[PDB]
């Protein structure tokens, strides 16, 4: 702010002001609020809580069976070298 | 038919069409389809939602 003498800035907005209204009042709000609809315990989703496999491992079962059977052919006898 | 067509010179505020042929205009049919937008799943914990 600058004040300049001799033209000085009025020393106030004075008493000639026009009170325009008495509408100043905010009427307090008084209220009762009830949000009470029956609630049912459940919601349907496509899927909740699953941690789906991105790849599975290979998996398997097992079997064996049979017996011990055989047809054989042997090497001929040979002269013994030494000993 | 009463609200949708306004004669020349009549108030068009609530009307769809206005003109010299208004008196002989008629809807043949109207169809509506209502779609509801909402939020589902909502996660539930020890206090409800």
């Amino acid at each position: 702010a600058l004040i300049n003498p001799q033209f000085p800035y009025a020393g106030p907005v004075p008493i000639p002001g026009p009170a325009p209204t008495e509408t100043m009042p905010l009427l307090n709000y008084r209220v009762e609020g009830r949000i009470a609809g029956i609630q049912q315990a459940r919601q349907f989703m496509p899927f909740l809580q699953g941690p789906h496999r991105a790849v599975a491992e290979q998996t398997y079962h097992a079997i064996g069976t049979g017996i011990q059977m055989g047809q054989t052919f042997n090497q001929p006898l040979i002269n013994t070298q030494e000993g | 038919n009463n609200t949708a067509f306004a004669a020349v010179g009549a108030n068009p505020l609530e009307a769809i069409y206005q003109g010299a042929g208004a008196a002989d205009c008629e809807f043949e049919e109207i169809s509506y389809t209502v779609y509801q937008s909402y939020l589902d799943q909502l996660p539930v914990g020890q206090n409800g939602y």
